């Protein structure tokens, strides 16, 4: 099995891949503890025998002080099992929110979409880019937050990327308008 | 500072074997978490650490390299430190983990737990 534990929406999500296909769809079943005290395995009650290749842990990891230790089985008739380990402010990747942007005559409406605690220091980042110069801002997270970048000239393309900011980041896609 | 993020990397990138393979040994060192003015105790912690680590056992368990970069950490942060009843707790927590090695033999798995216990108390207490 191969690992990812991936931060998306807020929500803190582990998924996997396998080296080779089942003809009919696998099932899962998702087991964890932590190394701080002698606790069993216990099932994660959303990811058991599912034929998901994910599973949402927002509700069951929250504390990034811990090493989590997973143990996931699955039903390819060969039975299989993988292991591994993690420690979220290092191994979970923070995915990019949605966004949306409004050229204006002179200046953009940046719109990022967060949801309505939160264990993660992390900074929002926009990049503007024009004319092959990318220019950073980073506004001083819940419900959708705006940012203006303002300043602005027609005839000119600008693109916006969004990402967070804890390490390498994962920039959005871009999306570029000129001003009218 | 990013200097707690680099000590905490280079603690997950010493690991040698599976956390699976090691649960039957795991064990509640019950860290005083409520000492994290705190400073004093913070640099008596990362010295703990520093000490720990320093041991002819820990030279047998873990990779020099990654030694030598975690011990440049520790020792940048007590650096950063000096300049500016719960160190007794602090103390007691450290001979419970001595004394979890020897009991343990210093076995690899023993070692792992007392590492990723040590990620866990030093993210705590620089958080």
């Amino acid at each position: 099995c191969t690992f990812k534990i991936s931060l998306r929406n807020f929500r803190s999500i582990l998924s996997w891949e396998l080296k080779n296909h089942s003809i009919v769809p696998t099932h899962y079943t998702l087991l964890y503890t932590i190394m701080s005290k002698p606790e069993d395995l216990k099932v994660v009650k959303n990811c058991a025998n599912t034929t998901r290749s994910f599973c949402d842990l927002t509700d069951e990891w929250r504390s990034t002080h811990e090493a989590y230790v997973t143990v996931l089985e699955g039903f390819s008739t060969t039975l299989f099992s993988c292991s591994h380990n993690f420690w979220l402010a290092i191994d979970m990747s923070f995915e990019p929110p949605e966004f949306e942007i409004v050229g204006f005559t002179n200046h953009i409406n940046v719109m990022v979409k967060f949801p309505s605690e939160l264990q993660f220091d992390l900074s929002l980042v926009i990049e503007e880019q024009s004319e092959g110069i990318v220019k950073k801002h980073k506004p001083e997270m819940s419900g959708n937050f705006t940012y203006i970048i303002d300043k602005l000239i027609p005839n000119t393309n600008y693109c916006v990327s969004v990402y967070l900011e804890h390490q390498a980041v994962i920039k959005s896609p871009l999306k570029c308008t000129l001003l009218p | 500072s990013l200097g707690s993020r680099r000590t905490l990397m280079l603690l997950a990138q010493m690991r040698r074997i599976s956390l699976f393979s090691c649960l039957k040994d795991r064990h509640d060192f019950g860290f005083p978490q409520e000492e994290f003015e705190t400073i004093p105790v913070l640099a008596a912690m990362i010295a703990q650490i520093f000490n720990l680590f320093s041991t002819k056992d820990s030279s047998a368990a873990w990779d020099e390299t990654l030694l030598d970069k975690f011990y440049t950490e520790l020792y940048q942060q007590l650096n950063d430190l000096e300049a500016c009843d719960s160190i007794l707790a602090v103390r007691k927590y450290f001979q419970r983990i001595t004394l979890y090695l020897k009991e343990k033999k210093y076995s690899p798995c023993a070692w792992e737990v007392v590492r990723a216990e040590i990620m866990r108390s030093f993210s705590l207490s620089t958080n």
